[PDB]
């Protein structure tokens, strides 16, 4: 209650910080070990779990270091020496993150793995990825790092054991900027690759080292995505592109979820309201010039009319306004098309004498 | 063939359903300049901007318009708001439905009435930008 | 649903209720200037104030404005009023009463007839704020 | 960013006058002459210049309420003593970015105006001024 | 405080003129110049001013009901001598804070204006003059 | 060739100040001014002259809309060191054939406006200045 | 080349304002060769346009 009258002056040095933190950027790290057991997250150096062993202080270290900026957050996963990934992939679900590694695995769990990943990121349409060590999936959500024996410092790193410092490099660098060419000052040498083969692995789809000017930097920020529907995007391979659409649909969330779901009856007026909603929203991300101009939010046609087609509907003989009018039960179909504007990696200049 | 009726008209207003609307009108003008070319006995005209403009008409049901803005208007500050209006004649063969976006009320009226009448409200607007759904 | 119909409108002035009074109506006009902004086709606009206008429509029963304000006028000093409206239909669900204060007549009507015609009196007022009560 | 609403409007500000608040203040304006002389440098066309000071000027005007103006300088003038006052100026728009206020100090009147009416006109009285220093308070 | 009816109207003005009040009065102004000079101080960029005298000056306006300012002076500018007169403004407006009044002393005026008129339009005179001293009665 | 869809309109034009792009712009100008000298040669009635430099000079006008003009150099012109800034202009109309872009080099301010406010009246801001050297960019 | 590759791959949106900033880096750099005397003085760099 009331209290004496007080006059209290405070003196901080608020100053003791390099190398400052981004707002974004979450990396999730699962570990097999036998002390420390469950969640331990990281905010920075200074709050290290003692009870760990050296090869997770080492791989720790590894993911805390950054491009520009150093991630927001790290949550550190602490299982038993004998477990399952299941339950560990069951409690990450509550967790929310933008990057997964593994530096210790095996050929089989990398398997659950991205078969968790892909189940994510189509059924239940959250948008997270993982780095993954020799995964060769097929997946925008799939990030596979394939150069072996990186030697930093006296250590010949494992390629699952450098997946860490990929995603902390990964997770480091600005929304503006891309990870093409980023030199790595802690690797020492690379084992010997030609150029051809080199961008042969890389047109493949792979994430690799190469010595390129002055020292070692990353060929590409290519995704492993290899192969492209009438649908799907040539701009669905960059990670950065991904990575904002990524950004704007979590966003998008508070909008849709938070008052749309369950509250509101499902009728072609309130799809109308959705949709200017949806469009009034992108205007001010159009407006901030993070994306670019002349954004279109629409209702999915060709989706609608599968599930359409699904159930007992004769699609002949109706209007295309009769389509649209049609009461999908209680789900809602809707697309959108924006654009992001990639960072320069080629360049070509021509000369007249 | 037929031309729509009017009476299949509805109103969106700042996410409320109109249900008293006796007609809705909005127009876009555009700004030219006579501009006159040596040799050319004709006279060009070059359009260097458009202006949006007008009006709802509402029965006198409830107090809609007070509850909008009157507050805010005293305090100094100008709310905008975004109206849709859609229509659907059965006879005709489609629909059509515009979004119409930042949108600013030119007066409000507090009280108007007279012996035997109904009462009658009809508020102009300017607006800025519109977006489309349902051409036909 | 019905809307209100003017024939249940009552009128108070200055504290007295007004028996004669045929209509009533007060309304809030708004000032605005263009803003042209670079790189927009579309013109903008910015709210700086408002004006309050209105008038009256009474039988001519008795000189209630020439006891209200005749001599002050030639005296030199301008009085101001408070009037209040109410209009509670029956068949609508509520009533709805508005104050309006800081009221000024723009003029005085000492004489008005014809032969075989009835006399009215129709003074127009401008008002700064208004207050409501019993919103519908 | 840019909206027509952003723009400031003059029926928000206000000023303070030796440190009592004017109610009845029509306008406010203050401004800098900056002095500058023209320099040629040989080998360029170009002329350049050389900046050597600033001069302060500025004016009020308000609506003739009261005879406040005469009460401040009117008896000190006739003695041969003038006297400065400082002045506030702060300009609050709530659809704009917050407000800005100055302080300008040293202002010395230049003219004092005993009566100026004429029938059927609404009184008003303008004093311009001049000035020396000035302050910077919660500039956006 | 403040509001729209306390300004002053120059329809409730009054003018005595040599102890004589005027009727035919249109408008009355008075007006006080400084006199100041600039200096410039070693090691500020602002340039400050001193204050060293004033300068009176005025005019009056009024219809030309009867030939008035003939009869003060006409005889009397002829012969080599000038007059100097004494003026007195009122200004009551019921609605304002009370009334002020000043009066102006040792007038001069400029020109004097034989004869001015044009077909279709109605007959006003204006003098202009300069001023000395003046005194405060009833100030607000 | 000509039409009149050719004519660039002045809403379709931006500036950059310092690097940082002024949404708030209503008007910009620029200009040089030629220094002659007539000369009278022997013989011939027609009188000729002798081009000897040029001098520029230009304004900006923007929206009251945010306290930038003070950011910029008021607690530098006290202190007697005077800023050097570079502008650049771009118009680009859709109809008209491409765009022109100019860089205006050296410029140094006339004046600053502390404050300036009416009551019912959209504020506003305009800075003269003068230059030396300009480049030319993409000019049609 | 050098100049290119230190500051400016990976390290810049490709937008058109950025292009023009490339462009004046690159006409800097012929006009500080230009003061050594080993090229002409009519550079000129710009988008091309049929590429």
């Amino acid at each position: 209650a009331i209290g004496l009258p007080s006059i209290n002056i405070s003196f901080k040095e608020l100053a003791t910080t390099v190398k400052e933190r981004s707002a974004r950027g979450i990396i999730a790290m699962v570990l097999k070990d036998a002390k420390a057991l469950g969640l331990n997250e990281i905010h920075e150096k200074e709050d290290i779990p003692v009870d760990l062993s050296a090869e997770n202080k080492e791989y720790i270290n590894l993911a805390l270091m950054g491009n520009v900026n150093t991630p927001n957050k790290l949550l550190v996963y602490v299982i038993e020496g004998e477990a399952d990934i299941q339950t560990a992939l069951d409690f990450l679900e509550t967790k929310e993150f933008n990057y997964l590694c593994m530096p210790k695995a095996v050929e089989a769990d990398k398997t659950a793995i991205k078969n968790w990943i892909i189940k994510l990121r189509d059924i239940d349409k959250v948008k997270v990825k993982a780095v993954l060590g020799k995964v060769v999936g097929n997946h925008e959500g799939i990030i596979n790092f394939t150069t072996e024996d990186v030697l930093v410092g006296e250590k010949k790193y494992s390629v699952d054991e450098f997946t860490s410092r990929v995603a902390g490099l990964i997770a480091g660098t600005p929304l503006s900027q891309s990870v093409t060419y980023t030199k790595l000052s802690d690797v020492v040498d690379i084992p010997k690759m030609t150029k051809v083969d080199a961008e042969s692995r890389v047109n493949k789809g792979e994430l690799i080292l190469i010595k390129e000017a002055g020292a070692i930097r990353i060929a590409r920020g290519v995704n492993s995505l290899t192969e492209l529907t009438a649908e799907k995007g040539e701009m669905f391979q960059k990670i950065k592109i991904v990575d904002t659409l990524d950004i704007i649909h979590s966003d998008i969330r508070k909008v849709i979820i938070d008052d749309y779901i369950g509250k509101v009856t499902n009728s072609y007026d309130n799809k109308c309201l959705l949709i200017v909603a949806i469009k009034s929203y992108l205007e001010e991300l159009e407006k901030s010039a993070l994306i670019e101009s002349d954004s279109t939010v629409e209702i999915d046609f060709e989706a609608q009319k599968s599930y359409l087609k699904s159930k007992g509907v004769d699609l002949s003989y109706m209007t295309l306004q009769e389509i649209k009018e049609a009461n999908t039960g209680s789900k809602v179909f809707l697309k959108a098309k924006i654009k992001v504007l990639d960072a320069m990696e080629d360049i070509d200049l021509s000369i007249e004498i | 063939r037929n031309v729509m009726s009017g009476t299949w008209g509805e109103l969106w207003l700042d996410g409320n359903k109109v249900a008293e609307v006796k007609k809705f009108q909005a127009k876009m003008e555009f700004t030219k300049e006579d501009i006159i070319i040596a040799g050319q006995m004709g006279t060009d005209t070059k359009y260097m901007g458009y202006k949006g403009k007008g009006s709802i008409t509402l029965y006198h049901v409830s107090s809609r318009m007070h509850k909008l803005i009157g507050e805010k208007i005293k305090r100094g500050s100008e709310p905008r708001f975004v109206a849709i209006s859609k229509l659907n004649d059965p006879d005709s063969y489609g629909a059509e439905r515009i979004a119409v976006k930042n949108i600013a009320f030119d007066d409000l009226t507090l009280a108007d009435w007279e012996v035997g009448v109904k009462g009658e409200i009809e508020a102009p607007f300017t607006f800025t930008e519109y977006d489309f759904l349902d051409i036909i």
